[PDB]
């Protein structure tokens, strides 16, 4: 039978990255 | 014959393009991006630890589906603040049973593409992240190792209201017939 799968963890955040890029 | 060598080479492609994909729809700030020659073309690619391995973790749990030829398609799906699907990258993916500069070219073809799809697409909302979804049937052991499990797609990710589609890119060649295609939503 036919699925669609997805990670469950989800990507990093856009706010996390740019503190990353920030510090 | 050839099979595992075209997943390889398959597998390293969606790799590059999914950088290239957060980095001209700007999902993280162009900040994070260092120039890299891919295909012997200038892409974009993440130096950020975390979301490097998120797409590295996606993707060889990929690799077996397409090594056996169970792919039906890899979308790169962007997300909204609300996590909301605003734009679907859809590689969709089939190798017909059956009868290597061919495949580079043809694979720079969906490269080179989608640096310039900012050209024919809606520029996007802020705060965005992203997710991948795979179209297979009924990998649990490279899940287990990679502490990096999967889990059925909800279908407010599947579905898309009343799409506009917008195609970037085909290929067909004996081994590897792919489409490129962008899903906006109105």
């Amino acid at each position: 039978k036919k699925i669609v799968i997805m990670p469950c963890k989800c990507a990093p955040s856009r706010q996390l990255v740019q503190v990353w890029l920030q510090a | 014959n050839f099979g595992q060598v075209v997943a390889d080479v398959l597998c390293e492609f969606l790799e590059v393009a999914v950088h290239l994909i957060l980095y001209v729809r700007e999902v993280y700030p162009v900040g994070i991006f260092q120039k890299r020659k891919k295909y012997n073309v200038p892409v974009q690619m993440s130096c950020h630890p975390e979301l490097n391995q998120y797409i590295q973790d996606t993707l060889h749990c990929v690799k077996p589906l397409l090594e056996k030829n169970d792919v039906e398609k890899v979308v790169v799906v962007i997300l909204d603040k609300e996590h909301r699907p605003v734009e679907k990258f859809v590689f969709e993916i089939t190798q017909p049973p059956l009868l290597l500069s061919h495949v580079e070219q043809l694979l720079r073809a969906f490269i080179l593409k989608i640096s310039v799809c900012d050209a024919v697409l809606d520029h996007n909302p802020p705060g965005c992240t992203f997710t991948v979804l795979v179209h297979t049937r009924e990998m649990e052991k490279i899940q287990v190792i990679k502490d990096f499990p999967w889990i059925l797609a909800d279908e407010q990710d599947v579905h898309m209201h009343d799409p506009r589609l917008i195609p970037l890119k085909t290929m067909t060649s004996d081994i590897l017939k792919m489409q490129l295609y962008v899903e906006e939503r109105a």
